[PDB]
């Protein structure tokens, strides 16, 4: 039951570098 | 028309061989009815009696401790005592060893002729073994020669002589042993690890000590050594097979009056010189060595560390195996299997070493030179694999594994008798073995994972190696690969 | 006479000094700095 | 949880056993096939079940050398009813462990775990030896593996001459290697073995002792896995002839070993085996390689002798072979590779000592006992203690007391240690030598000190 | 051996990774004349790079100049006619020749294991052919130019949220327009670059394994040097090839074209028939056939995801359609229906066209769906067909 | 089932065309089978005796130099051609069977595909 | 290695030292375990005091005797005069080879 909490902390990360990336705050 | 199928030589060996097949492809369920592949946590706690183990305390604080099998003939009764190089300092160090070989050097009543006649009059054998925390002297005798055998072992501990002569002719023999410490690379390769591993604290040194201090032993050394050291709350009398607790107790009350009772105890002085692990390495390349040799180990824990237990589990899961096992790329341990199937080591051997306040836990491999990397890529993979994923089968099946073995290796009265005396000085007590039992089956698999994310995961590890170990990766390598960077 | 190889594989030494010229140690039994 | 040096809390405790246990009685069930099933009642929660079969490399003559050693390597491996995995898989499921050995005159497949798995062992020790698949890759690999057991085997003079001597010792069977030779393995093959293990594997040669067991479970698991073997009717075993003969391997080098033997009679003849034995005791010795603990043959004749008398000596000790109608006594000893001839002196000497009579009364009562605590101690074990019930049924049949080895002991004399050395040395001698053997004497030579 | 002395000196280490490679390179001895393509596919890749490096010498990536600077090479340039069909032609070529490879790899399951890498990488060397081979038709900018370019671009647009965006950014503005044309100029010159080092890696991923065969075995028993005999069986192929170009070259250097890239581009007016080269017409007709804008683009990238998910289904043990009588009829309907597809993209639309090229998309797509299953029903036949 | 010959015609009829064209190279239709294709057939063939190896791969041989040459087998060698005897078959199928029995226990596998 | 494939010189050579004692027992092939031990200087000094002049014969067959003394004396006249050792002494004995 650890993969799963992988694919999360992977996810959270993913979505972190995207905000980071483009950072769409002026479109939120 | 074409040939019929056995006419060809090959088209006939392939009917054999499909034959054999089809041969295999039907099994006969009378043999198929009980053993199951898959292991079952088992609860058999009625076979589990044994015969009770009776402990007794003198007025001293001397302990003694005896398991009755009055069917036997024979018996073991032995001295236990909380002592060894590890009690010593950096100028004593090697006293216990030198202690051990001057004990059967002969008392005021006894010479070496004499006390080797007595003993082999009656079939005796007497054993000697020193260790850096433990140290244990016991005799193997019929058991008409109980009381015997406790009259020699008290006249020795006691009345030891230590002639300046034998002691001068001992101190040669050591020398020597010591300008030959080699074609045991096992107990070598052990030696520098702890020396590495427990760098500037008394667990490092070795149990033999250095030359200056072997050529340095006098008389007074060796008696202020017993005086320090051999002291009645420090010394467990443990009897197994044909002995009445009774009696055994009247002989110890009886022989055992003229001891040190020195002020002394074992627990503050593992207090005040604790010991200590330092991530390091030592690496004796020699290239004219056929085979490496090497360990890999990380900090352990202590006895009573309710830890040990769950590492007892953990090094049964990593096993051990060598080339002349018939099944070893079948069994439940992934590390064994990955060795086996691609024939990468001589010999791998999971260790899983306790002391009074630290332990190690590690893996000790004998490979060829150009199987090192994969070897060691392959240990580390296994090993770090515990603090991510653990199945149930093989926590399972290591827990049935350790069990049967603890109980297994328990056979004779000699191996009673140390697990008596170990036990005694290590817990202060003999574990019952349905309490050790409930102790090994709450090691599930959360709890390995719990421990080896403790114990192993992002830790320092200490190696020691010796051989044509240039490719064996260097402690960077093994260090890095002591954590996942996928999760 | 005996070679120090020999010597240093015969003799284990729980009194280890290393190089100190680029980095000085931290006290042996320290905790890990990672 | 709580440290191990407090008790853990609701654990349930078992009744502890009486300080007096009443030993239990063999019963022995021979089967309408001629298989005889022996079990024990034991105290202790471990069980020992074994099947021990009255085959070896005394039948492999002529066409099957090396069968039973690859045998011996081929065993727990697939049967026609479960996979190798399957089997390894069953085994550590229940925390066993198995073990196999081969010899000269018998075969042993053995199987220990916890008394509560006895049908489990049971199921799995009779299938492996009755359905051998004999899988030809498993064969192949056994084979690769036989290659390295035998080529290690010069690491171990005193085993490499034990072997050698036997075959310079005897003419028929016996003379056949129980390390067959890396050409004879280019022919084994898994239908060898399945024809040798077929014609030689029958009920009536086959035992299955049980140490820890109540032997209505035992029945109950093992008879129906064992009658539907056919009734094969019994033969007798070749006959052996001792002969005299040397063995000599000059590799040169260093380090030049030898072992003197002579017969003496087989486990058949129930009184000398034993002064085989006390002999063996008397002589005594050590490897001489090693020391720590006394007791373990420091002060024998050999010993006392040999390594407190003249040094540079690096092996020096008695050994004993005996077989069901013949036997081997011998010494072994290592020397120098210049200082074989005044070994072989030594030794042919001391032979020559004991036969005389120059052996006092108190190395005769010291002898006496180190032969009973051996043979009293040795039985602490459940290996072993399974292992003599099996080989003792298949043997005589009865597993006689030890009460009676402690009598025979008890009854001899120096007239009777002097009698059998001066006749066992009247006889021809077995002389082997491996290392430098340039400088070791000649077979006559060494015959003529007799 | 102890190599004390020099031997050979083609196994000396300057040219050891030349001979084990490219010269003693064990090869099937039976392979036909249809495993002569890569090596022609090569040859074009190097005759594009050469023509065009030597035409960019004289091109103006501008849009007051490129068309004229284009006419200045066939007017002005001596050799320049020459350097500009060969260009034209040559892109024609490396298509016919890449079909061919392609469809050889799928007539004889090349794909299949232990050969997956092999055809991913071809895969992508494709998609790199097809993007470079666009923005080099853009370069003219012509009225089929400048039209194929403002459709290309706005494939993003199918994008909900970032669509436009992404226009507007390929566009470098508003419009097609000169950022446009500078940009594709640029990126025109670095893709066939990538295109090289994707052709190592492809015949390295290869070499790993070796070729297969037109029996589709285990062919080590059989195995051959490549030079001299498969560099002669090549020779063959290269000749014959340079007669095709040669004929389009000289002959028939316009007609693999449309007359309508000889106009200057118009944003204003709209040629009536706006269409792609040949060799993109089977996926321009796939697009059309989806009647949302959507579900066009969705289906050509399931298009090359299909490509790339062939190698990897689970399928039956025999390679070879010289054995495979069902996968053959198959592989025959597959290449009638790209053909079909091909020929229905130049073709208005407007029915029946319009209900011919969603069906012919549609029988495309089913090969690929039913390859599988025929593998998975295949693997019984050794069970079912006994002696 | 519709792959079965004596069921279905249109599987007799694929049967005969199939049995046609390995006959012409000399050719069973277990010699198609690659060890390179996947690891099992590779055991398998590591597990069959060496004179069935050796048969094949001498077939595979004359399969490749009939092939190489635009020619088939002579029809005096196609009549004694037996395409669909199998010497394959039996020993994959039972090296499928020893896997998926390790797979199921949760031991790790005897072999293992290289990653490209 | 390659002797054990002629037996008749393999047998020829261990009944020499199977039925001969002392010297003559000496095998002309040596094990490969001397052969570790063999150098340069161990056989210099094997030649200094084996090979001397009064153990030598200088035979020709196909030459005049002048010529050959005047060219062969030059070369040889130095050596020193050394006595004559005596002989090894061997003893035969009897006895058995085996191996299988
Ligand atoms: C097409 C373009 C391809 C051009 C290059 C082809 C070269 C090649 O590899 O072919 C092999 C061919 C033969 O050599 P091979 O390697 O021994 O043959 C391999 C085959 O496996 C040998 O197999 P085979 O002996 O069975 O012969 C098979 C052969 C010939 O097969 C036949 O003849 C089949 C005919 C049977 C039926 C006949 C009708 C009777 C029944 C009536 C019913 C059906 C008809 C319906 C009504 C009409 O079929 C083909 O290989 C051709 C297949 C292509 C199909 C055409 C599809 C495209 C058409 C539309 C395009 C727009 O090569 C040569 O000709 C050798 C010369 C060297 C090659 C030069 C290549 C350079 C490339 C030039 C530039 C690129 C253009
Ligand atoms: C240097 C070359 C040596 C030579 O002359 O050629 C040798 C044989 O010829 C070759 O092997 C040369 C072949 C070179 C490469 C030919 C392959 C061309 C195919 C190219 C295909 C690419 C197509 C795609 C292009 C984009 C001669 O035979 P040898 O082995 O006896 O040589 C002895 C030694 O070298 C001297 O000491
Ligand atoms: C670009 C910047 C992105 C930043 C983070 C990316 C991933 C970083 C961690 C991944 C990583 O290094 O793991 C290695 C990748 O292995 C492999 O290639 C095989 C493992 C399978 C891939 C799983 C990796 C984690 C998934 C991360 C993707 C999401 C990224 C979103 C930001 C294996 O290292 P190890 O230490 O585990 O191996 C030790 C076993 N002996
Ligand atoms: C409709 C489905 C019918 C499939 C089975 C029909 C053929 C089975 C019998 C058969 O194999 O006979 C072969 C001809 O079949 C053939 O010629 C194969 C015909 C297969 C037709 C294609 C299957 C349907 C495809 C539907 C989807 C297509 C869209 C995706 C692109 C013999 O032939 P032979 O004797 O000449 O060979 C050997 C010369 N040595
Ligand atoms: C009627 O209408 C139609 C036509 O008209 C006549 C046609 O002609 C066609 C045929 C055309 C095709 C089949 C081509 C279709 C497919 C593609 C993908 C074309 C190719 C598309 C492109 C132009 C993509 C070009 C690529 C880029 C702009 C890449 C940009 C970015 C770059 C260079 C780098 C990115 C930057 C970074 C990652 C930052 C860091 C960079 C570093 C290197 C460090 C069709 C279908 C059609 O319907
Ligand atoms: C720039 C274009 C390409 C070049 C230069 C090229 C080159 C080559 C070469 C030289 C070979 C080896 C010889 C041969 O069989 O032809 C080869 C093999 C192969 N190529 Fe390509 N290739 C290209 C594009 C592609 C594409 C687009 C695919 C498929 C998607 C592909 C798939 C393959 C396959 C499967 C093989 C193995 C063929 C076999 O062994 O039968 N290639 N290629
Ligand atoms: C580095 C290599 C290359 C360079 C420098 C280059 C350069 C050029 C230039 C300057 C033009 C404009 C002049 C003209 O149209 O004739 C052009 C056109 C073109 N190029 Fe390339 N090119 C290269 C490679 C390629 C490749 C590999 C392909 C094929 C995929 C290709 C396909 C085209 C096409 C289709 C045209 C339009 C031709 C026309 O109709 O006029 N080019 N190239
Ligand atoms: C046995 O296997 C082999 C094949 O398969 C059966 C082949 O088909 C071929 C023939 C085909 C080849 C080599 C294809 C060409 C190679 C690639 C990677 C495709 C495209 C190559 C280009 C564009 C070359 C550009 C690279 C350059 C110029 C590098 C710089 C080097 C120099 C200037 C010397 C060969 C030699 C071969 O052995
Ligand atoms: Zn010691």
């Amino acid at each position: 039951t650890i993969d799963i909490q992988a694919a999360a902390g992977w996810g959270i990360a993913a979505a972190a570098g995207a905000i980071w990336v483009v950072q769409p705050f002026g479109w939120i | 028309s074409p040939p019929p199928p056995h006419l060809m030589p090959y088209d006939h060996a392939a009917e054999i061989i499909k034959n054999k097949i089809k041969k295999l492809e039907n099994p006969d369920k009378r043999f198929l009815k009980y053993a199951s592949p898959h292991p079952i946590l088992a609860s058999h706690n009625h076979i589990l009696s044994a015969p009770e183990t009776r402990v007794t305390t003198l007025p001293n604080g001397l302990r003694v401790a005896t398991e009755s099998n009055l069917s036997a003939k024979t018996a073991t009764v032995g001295v236990w005592i909380d002592a060894g190089s590890r009690f010593e300092s950096d100028e004593t160090n090697g006293t216990a060893h030198f202690l051990e070989h001057m004990i059967f050097k002969g008392t005021d009543r006894r010479t070496v002729r004499a006390l080797e006649e007595e003993i082999e009059d009656i079939g005796g054998h007497l054993n000697a073994y020193t260790s850096r925390e433990q140290t244990t002297y016991y005799a193997k005798v019929l058991d008409s020669n109980v009381n015997q055998a406790l009259d020699v072992l008290a006249d020795i501990l006691q009345n030891s002589k230590f002639e300046e002569q034998r002691i001068n002719r001992e101190r040669d023999v050591i020398l020597r042993e010591m300008q030959e410490v080699e074609g045991q690379t096992d107990e070598v390769v052990l030696d520098h690890l702890h020396a590495t591993a427990f760098q500037y604290t008394p667990l490092g040194r070795t149990i033999l000590g250095p030359a200056q201090n072997v050529k340095s032993i006098t008389r007074e050394d060796l008696q202020n050594y017993i005086k320090t050291h051999y002291t009645a709350s420090r010394m467990v009398i443990a009897a197994a097979g044909a002995v009445k607790h009774e009696e055994v107790v009247e002989q110890v009350k009886k022989l055992f009056t003229k001891l040190s009772s020195d002020p002394t105890t074992t627990s503050q002085l593992v207090a005040n010189e604790p010991a200590s692990f330092t991530g390091s390495e030592v690496r004796m390349i020699d290239d004219d060595l056929p085979l490496a040799q090497f360990a890999v180990a990380f900090e352990g824990a202590s006895w009573t560390d309710p830890d040990s237990v769950a590492l007892m589990v953990m090094q049964t899961m990593l096993g051990s195996w060598n080339k002349n096992v018939g099944g070893g790329k079948h069994v439940g341990s992934d590390l064994t299997q990955r060795v086996a199937i691609n024939e990468i080591a001589e010999s791998i051997m999971a260790f899983n070493t306790n002391y009074k306040d630290t332990g190690l836990f590690g893996v000790y491999a004998v490979a060829k030179a150009d199987c090192l990397d994969d070897l060691s890529y392959a240990i580390m993979y296994e090993v770090t694999k515990l603090a991510y994923r653990v199945s149930d089968a093989d926590v399972t099946r290591a827990r049935n594994q350790l069990k049967s073995s603890l109980l297994l290796h328990m056979d004779g009265t000699s191996p009673i008798a140390e697990d008596i005396g170990r036990q005694l000085l290590t817990y202060g007590r003999r574990i019952p073995t349905a309490e050790l039992f409930a102790r090994i089956d709450a090691v599930d698999a959360s709890t390995v994972k719990r421990v080896a994310n403790k114990y192993i995961y992002d830790k320092d590890i200490a190696i020691s190696a010796i051989g044509p170990i240039q490719d064996l990766p260097d402690y960077n390598k093994f260090r890095r690969r002591t954590y996942w960077n996928r999760y | 006479e005996v070679p120090a190889t020999v010597e240093a594989v015969k003799t284990p030494n729980s009194k280890i000094v290393y190089d100190d010229h680029n980095h000085e140690r931290y006290p042996p039994g320290d905790p890990s700095k990672r | 949880l709580t440290s191990l040096d407090m008790p853990l809390q609701g654990v349930s405790l078992p009744p502890p056993l009486a300080d007096k246990v009443e030993p239990s009685k063999l019963q022995i069930t021979t089967l309408p096939n001629g298989l005889k099933i022996a079990s024990e009642t034991t105290p202790n929660p471990a069980a020992s079940i074994g099947l021990y079969v009255d085959c070896g490399s005394i039948y492999e003559a002529p066409y099957f050398h090396g069968a039973t050693h690859l045998l011996e390597r081929m065993a727990f491996k697939s049967t026609l009813n479960r996979t190798h995995f399957r089997l390894v898989r069953e085994i550590e499921a229940i925390g066993g462990n198995t073990s196999a050995s081969a010899s000269r005159e018998q075969m042993s497949y053995t199987i220990d775990a916890l008394k509560t798995y006895v049908p489990e062992m049971v199921e799995v020790l009779i299938d492996s030896v009755r359905n051998p698949a004999f899988l030809d890759w498993e064969v192949n690999e056994e084979l690769r593996k036989m290659k390295v057991e035998i080529a290690e085997l010069a690491k171990n003079p005193m085993g490499f001459l034990l072997e050698a001597i036997h075959s310079a010792g005897y003419s028929g069977p016996l003379a056949s290697p129980l390390y067959a030779p890396e050409s004879a393995l280019d022919r084994l093959n898994g239908e060898l073995l399945e024809e040798f293990m077929t014609e030689n594997f029958t009920a009536a040669r086959m035992v299955l002792a049980a140490s820890g067991v109540e032997h209505e479970e035992l029945l109950k698991v093992a008879e129906p896995l064992t009658s539907d073997l056919p009734n094969v009717p019994p033969q007798l075993a070749p006959k052996s002839q001792y002969v005299g003969g040397d063995f000599r391997q000059h590799t040169g080098g260093e380090a030049t070993h030898f072992a003197v033997a002579f017969e003496v009679p087989g486990w058949n003849n129930e009184k000398e085996a034993v002064t085989a034995t006390v002999l063996q005791m008397l002589m005594g010795g050590g490897g001489s390689f090693s020391a720590g603990g006394p007791g373990k043959g420091m002060h024998s004749w050999l010993y006392r002798r040999v390594l407190n008398e003249y040094q540079e000596v690096q092996s020096c000790t008695a050994f004993t072979s005996i077989f069901n109608d013949t036997g081997l006594f011998g010494i072994y000893g290592c020397s120098s590779p210049q200082f074989a001839a005044k070994a072989i002196e030594l030794a042919a000497k001391e032979l020559k000592d004991v036969a005389g009579g120059k052996v006092n009364q108190a190395h005769l009562d010291r002898a006496k006992a180190a032969t009973k605590s051996a043979v009293l101690m040795n039985l602490e074990s459940r290996m072993i203690a399974a292992e003599d019930i099996g080989r003792q049924i298949l043997t005589y049949g009865e597993r006689k007391p030890v009460d009676q080895f402690l009598k025979s002991v008890d009854q001899l004399t120096l007239k009777d240690i002097a009698d059998f050395t001066s006749k066992v040395i009247s006889k021809p001698l077995t002389m082997g030598s491996f290392g430098d053997v340039l400088a070791v004497p000649s077979y006559d030579t060494i015959s003529s000190k007799f | 051996t102890i190599r004390n002395q020099r031997f050979s000196l083609l196994k000396q280490p300057i040219s050891s990774t030349l001979n084990q490679h490219l010269v003693d390179y064990p090869t099937p001895s039976n392979l036909s004349y249809w495993w002569g393509f890569g090596s022609l596919a090569g040859i074009c890749l190097v005759i594009q790079i050469v023509t065009g490096v030597f035409l960019a010498m004289h091109y103006t990536p501008h849009v007051d100049l490129a068309f004229n600077s284009v006419e200045h090479i066939m007017r002005d340039v001596e050799g320049g006619w020459l350097l500009r069909y060969m260009h034209a032609n040559g892109a024609s070529m490396f298509f016919i020749v890449v079909y061919l490879h392609i469809f050889r790899g799928l007539y004889y399951a090349s794909y299949s294991s232990p050969r997956e890498f092999v055809w991913c990488l071809g895969v992508v060397i494709f998609l790199l052919m097809i993007v470079t081979a666009f923005i080099g038709y853009v370069l003219p900018w012509g009225q089929m130019s400048f039209w194929g370019a403002t459709v290309i671009t706005s494939l993003a647009s199918a994008i909900p949220v970032v669509g436009d965006t992404i226009v507007t950014w390929l566009w470098g503005g508003f419009s097609v327009d000169n950022a446009t044309l500078n940009r594709f100029f640029s990126l025109h010159y670095l893709l066939p670059f990538i295109l090289v080092g994707a052709s190592l890696l492809h015949l390295a991923a290869l070499h790993q394994y070796g070729s297969n065969n037109p029996l589709g075995v285990h062919s080590e028993m059989d195995k051959i040097a490549f030079y001299p005999y498969f560099y002669v069986k090549d020779l063959v192929g290269w000749v014959a090839f340079a007669i095709f170009f040669s004929i389009w070259i000289f002959y028939a250097p316009n007609v693999l074209g449309h007359p309508d890239n000889y106009i200057p581009a118009n944003p204003m007016s709209t040629p009536p028939h706006i269409v792609p080269e040949w060799y993109f017409l089977p996926i321009y007709a796939i697009l059309r056939s989806i009647p949302d804008k959507a579900g066009g683009v969705a289906a050509i990238a399931l298009v090359f995801i299909c490509l790339l998910a062939l190698p990897f289904f689970k399928s039956m043990y025999v390679r070879s359609s010289s054995f495979r009588p069902i996968y053959q009829g198959m592989f025959w309907l597959l290449l009638a229906d790209c053909l079909l597809l091909g020929w229905i993209g130049c073709q208005p639309v407007e029915a029946p066209f319009v209900t011919i090229g969603q069906i012919s998309s549609l029988v495309f797509f089913l090969f690929f769906a039913i390859t599988p299953i025929l593998g998975r029903v295949g693997r019984g036949i050794p069970n079912s067909y006994t002696d | 089932r519709l792959v079965d010959p004596r069921k279905n015609f249109l599987a007799r009829m694929h049967m005969k065309s199939v049995s046609n064209r390995l006959r012409r190279y000399g050719l069973r239709y277990d010699d198609l089978y690659d060890p390179l294709y996947d690891l099992d057939i590779k055991e398998a063939l590591n597990r069959l005796p060496r004179e069935i190896v050796d048969a094949r791969n001498q077939r595979l041989m004359r399969a490749m130099d009939l092939s190489m040459k635009h020619e088939y087998l002579p029809d005096n060698l196609q009549a004694v051609q037996t395409p669909f005897r199998s010497y394959l078959q039996d020993m994959l199928a039972l090296v499928k069977r020893e896997r998926a029995e390790r797979e199921a226990l949760g031991a790790l596998p005897l072999y293992q595909r290289t990653i490209p």
